[PDB]
């Protein structure tokens, strides 16, 4: 089986940049059989480029393709905001038919710091044996953030669920949620509940915290 | 089933190119242009080549590469009801070799005769001449030319025969030449395509060597341009006549030669995933472009004849063995550096004939081998077998009356046979098997279905263009004659027997291989309609 | 004009057996090779099987060979994939894609039918409302939350005020943790709207016939 690995996996670009993603095949492929697909999120792949360089119907002329043998590449000449998608190369030259690892097009954007919120377990969860504190980190760029959950100054590092959103289509921002889950017993024997976001936009970790009292 | 493959790809291309380009490219297509409006003949010839010839040429090539077996098995595995299409086609090939090979022997006997300072066919004062000898051609039959007399009185000794009943003595100086042509096929076909695909390198490429130096010779000839006028000057009123449309249709079909299981056989040794569409378009274009080139080398010197030699173009613009054995050599004996141009010309005739007979027999070996395992086991000694039956019946064409034998088989043995053997080939794959399945088949090989153009051509214009040829070829049937000699009634009949004997096995095997299977009628028509692939 | 819709699909246990079907419309389905290609949740595209225009040519993925079977019905214009011996790695969205000529790739792709093969137990979600924690009325905007915990399988539909609160809502994708899914959503409303109007997250889990609304009350 001929494995096609693509690079970069995630390509962060600006509407106006000139980008090029490559597709390297473990074994040689005929130029008639290498194709390209664009898949915008929440939708099915559309044939974008067939036979290395021919564009399907309705593919803007800014797209182009090239390569031979083991190496091919898709080139956007001037990226527009609507080219945010994932691009797959597929070979049709032998069985099994194989697709590429994918290259995802994300938009660059001015840096933005998270506006963090903390929430204590709702009165209705502690009726059962559980308790879940929740931290929201909203509207920031770039995608990567680290959180720290600290129980009474000591940091508790186990029992956490982190979830990121995809890049927002309006303001190109990201958002992330973090949930720490304790037993109501273990939760109710400690006092101060702190959440700590550390991001590239600050030397000092931003500290939104609460305590069970008051 | 794992079978031999082409030890190189151009081996296959040359063997196809060599089989397709043959004598008819040089000794019939130019005459047809001259007789049917010059360059204006290329339009009905081009149309009947696009809708008629190439679809049949493409189909057999795909059928070969796809079913991976020769003609007998291939048609059995396609429509078992029509497995006799296999047996018919291998019989036509068989009959064809009884007579088509002596033309190669004639061109070799001339090759050996050109080893002298003064070629023997230029003067009218030798032992074999008559008072009716003129230097060159004329309006009258009774007073023939010096080269007409060398061919019919020294080489053939045709004048010493009173017809097909009197073969008389046996030409021992010429039975030898047919023996040489049969060895060159043995030592190139006994080892399979391992050696065949290598020999065709010389015999399919040498014609272009000869075509090139004869082109530069004939063009730097006094009156060369004059001939090129007689060859291409347009007369578009030909397009309106159905004769040129027929002449186009029949020339296109017979010169591409699809159906005899030879392109089947040659392609059946291909890799399954070869772009047979590319191979069909390329080699079929080489075939027609070679004919165009061939007309220039032919008609250039034909013009040098009407100018420097003073003859009517009517009397020297002919076709067939007349053109390559009396008229064109007559020009050679006059030109400077004479005997050189003759040696390479007669080799061009021989090398144009060998590749095309490589195909007819290979249609037999790979059809018989792939159906009977015993014969496939000893190919080297089976190709010794039939190359003795070809030679023993082949001394008949070497008697003094040998031409009367050659002519009878020419108008009968295969001409009418293959036309209906292919008409059944056409609608078998196109309606019984279906273009539905056939498009599926080549999409699986080359990666894409043939356009709607090819299937409407395979389904509608293929049998019509076939009937259009067969009708035309029939309304031009008079009982068989040659010069003042009218053949006996029984000879016309035996000819019809050789014609029917091959194609009789269309309904034979049908009727045999129908009752031989069990079931009721309809419940059995589908057993002989279900293909071998659709069975597993 | 040309249209492909897939169906079947859903929760199925390992070793289990389901059959999907594609419904071709808007073109002569009989004269086109068809292919099933699946996309894992990691978004990896993987081709599964191809059936030629008349069903007489078949190719399979090796990781899928022996267990899956692809078929057509050119009369009713329908493409089939029936699967047995379902391993859990077979969970994906199943795309059925037109692809006659190899030199031109897959012209048209369907909309996909998702199949999760897993032995996890269908559980209803616990819906919790996330108020703030007694701070000042900071800013003119204040943020609320809704935590949907411990459900299987997917999906869940979260929404605010029955679809009348598009502005400032982030709904975080579900993350599977120890065989249950958990999801959260935040909504940011200008504090001049809360606690005035009833901020209410309405959750709906079809696989358990769950449909709970939860009004965020101030603590
Ligand atoms: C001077 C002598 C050499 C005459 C040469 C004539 C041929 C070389 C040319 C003349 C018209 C050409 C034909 C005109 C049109 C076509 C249509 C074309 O049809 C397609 O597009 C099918 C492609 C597909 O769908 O797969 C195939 C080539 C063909 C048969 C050409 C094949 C080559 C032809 C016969
Ligand atoms: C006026 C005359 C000389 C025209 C020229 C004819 C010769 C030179 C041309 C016509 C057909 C050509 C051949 C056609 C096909 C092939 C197979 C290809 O895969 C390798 C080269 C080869 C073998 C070409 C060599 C040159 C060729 C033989
Ligand atoms: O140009 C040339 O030299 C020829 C080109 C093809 C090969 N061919 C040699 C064997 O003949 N092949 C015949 C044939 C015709 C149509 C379809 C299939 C085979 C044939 C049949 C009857 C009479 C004459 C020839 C002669
Ligand atoms: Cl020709
Ligand atoms: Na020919
Ligand atoms: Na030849």
């Amino acid at each position: 089986e001929n494995v096609l690995t693509q690079s970069p996996a995630i390509m962060s670009t600006s509407p106006g940049e000139k980008v090029t993603m490559t597709c390297r095949a473990s074994s040689s492929v005929g130029s008639s059989y290498l194709h390209w697909y664009q898949q915008k999120s929440g939708a099915s792949p559309k044939l974008w480029i067939y036979s290395t360089s021919n564009l399907a119907s309705g593919v803007p002329a800014r797209f182009s393709g090239s390569g031979s043998g083991t190496s091919y590449s898709l080139t956007i000449s001037s990226v527009e905001a609507e080219d945010a998608a994932t691009y797959y190369c597929q070979q049709f030259s032998g069985y099994p038919l194989t697709f590429g690892s994918g290259t995802k097009l994300e938009m660059k954007r001015a840096d933005a710091a998270p506006t963090v919120s903390i929430f204590p377990p709702s009165s209705e969860q502690l009726t059962s044996g559980g308790a879940s504190v929740v931290c929201f980190l909203n509207n920031f760029y770039p995608k990567d953030i680290n959180v720290k959950w600290k129980i009474d100054g000591s940091e508790r590092q186990n029992g956490v669920l982190n979830s990121w959103t995809d890049q927002d289509s309006k303001d190109s921002t990201y958002s992330m949620s973090s949930t720490l889950t304790l037993t109501k017993d273990e939760y109710e024997r400690h006092n101060s509940y702190t959440c700590e976001a550390t991001h590239k936009t600050s030397t000092s970790p931003i500290v939104k915290s609460f305590n069970r009292n008051e | 089933d794992e079978r031999e493959t082409w030890s190189g790809k151009v081996d296959f291309l040359l063997s196809v190119i060599g089989y397709a380009v043959g004598l008819a490219n040089v000794w019939r297509f130019p005459y047809l242009c001259y007789k049917n409006g010059g360059g204006a003949f290329l339009v009905p010839y081009g149309i009947m080549l696009a809708v008629g010839g190439i679809p049949l040429f493409y189909m057999e090539l795909a059928l070969g590469q796809h079913n991976r077996k020769g003609a007998i098995t291939c048609w059995g595995r396609l429509v078992p009801l029509f497995k006799g299409i296999g047996y018919a086609v291998v019989l036509i090939s068989f009959y064809l070799n009884f007579y088509y090979n002596v033309i190669i022997a004639w061109s070799l006997r001339f090759f050996f005769a050109s080893f002298t300072n003064s070629l023997p066919w230029t003067s009218c004062n030798n032992i074999w001449n008559t008072p009716n000898c003129r230097p060159f051609e004329g309006h009258v039959e009774g007073f023939q030319s010096a080269a007409s007399e060398y061919f019919n009185r020294y080489i053939l000794e045709l004048n010493r025969s009173e017809g097909i009943h009197d073969l008389g003595a046996i030409k021992w100086d010429m039975a030898l030449c047919l023996l040489i042509v049969y060895l060159i096929c043995y030592f190139s076909l006994w080892k399979g395509i391992s050696t065949s695909g290598k020999v065709v390198w010389f015999t399919a490429l040498f014609p272009y060597a000869a075509l090139l130096i004869l082109l530069i010779r004939g063009l730097t000839l006094p009156g060369s341009f004059l001939g090129i006028q007689y060859y291409l000057t347009p007369n578009f009123s030909a397009i309106y006549k159905a004769e040129v449309w027929a002449d186009a249709a029949t020339q296109v079909f017979f010169s591409l030669g699809p159906g005899l299981g030879s392109l089947l056989a040659y392609a059946s040794y291909n890799k399954y995933h070869n772009n047979v569409y590319k191979d069909a378009l390329l080699t079929s274009f080489i075939n027609s472009a070679t004919s165009f080139i061939a007309g220039f080398v032919i008609f250039s010197v034909l013009g040098y004849m009407a100018h420097t030699l003073g003859v009517r173009i009517e009397d020297v613009a002919t076709s067939g063995p007349g053109l390559v054995f009396v008229v064109y050599p007559a020009a050679i004996a006059t030109m400077p550096a004479s005997t050189f141009w003759a040696l390479i010309f007669f080799m061009m005739l021989a090398t144009l004939g060998l590749d095309s007979q490589f195909g007819t027999v290979e249609a037999i070996i790979t059809a018989l081998s792939d159906e009977f395992p015993k014969i496939k086991r000893n190919r080297e000694l089976f190709v010794a077998g039939l190359f003795s039956l070809y030679f023993v019946v082949g001394l008949a064409s070497c008697t003094q009356g040998g031409f009367y034998f050659f002519h009878l088989l020419d108008r009968y043995a295969a001409g009418y046979s293959i036309l209906v053997a292919v008409f059944f080939e056409a609608i078998a794959v196109s309606w019984i098997y279906g273009t539905n399945r056939f498009s599926e088949d080549i999409r699986d090989m080359i990666g894409f279905p043939p356009g709607r153009y090819w299937q409407v051509c395979w389904r509608f214009v293929a049998p019509i263009f076939l009937l259009f040829i067969t009708v035309y070829l029939l309304i031009g049937y008079e009982p068989l004659t040659y010069a003042d000699y009218v053949y006996p009634s029984w000879a016309n009949a035996l000819g019809w027997c050789i014609a029917g004997s091959s194609v009789v096995m269309i309904p034979a095997v049908a009727i045999f291989k129908l009752l031989s299977t069990p079931g009721s009628l309809r419940q059995r028509f589908t057993i002989l309609t279900t293909p071998w692939r659709d069975q597993q | 004009e040309v249209q492909l819709v897939e169906s079947g699909g859903g929760l199925v246990k390992p070793g289990g057996s389901l059959k999907l079907s594609c419904a071709a419309s808007g073109f002569t389905f009989s004269s086109y090779a068809m292919s099933w290609v699946r996309q894992s949740p990691e978004k990896r595209l993987e081709w599964v099987a191809e059936i030629s225009s008349g069903g007489r040519y078949i190719y399979y993925s090796d990781t899928v060979t022996g267990r899956f079977t692809i078929s057509r019905d050119n009369a009713r214009n329908i493409l089939h994939l029936e699967m047995s011996s379902l391993r859990s790695e077979d969970t994906a969205m199943y795309y059925c894609a037109r692809g006659e000529v190899r030199q031109r790739g897959f012209d048209y792709w369907g909309q996909g039918t998702t199949l999760t093969v897993s032995s996890a137990k269908t559980t209803a979600p616990s819906v919790y409302p996330l108020a703030p924690v007694c701070g000042d009325t900071t800013g003119s905007s204040v943020t609320l939350g809704c935590l949907v915990k411990g459900y299987f399988p997917e999906p869940v539909t979260l929404t605010w005020n029955s679809g009348s609160l598009s502005s400032g809502v982030h709904t975080f994708p579900a993350v599977l943790q120890s065989d249950l899914y958990t999801l959260s959503s935040s909504v940011t409303v200008t504090s001049s709207t809360w606690p005035s109007q009833s901020i209410t997250c309405n959750v709906a889990h079809p696989a358990s016939s769950t449909k709970v609304d939860k009004k965020i009350e101030p603590r």
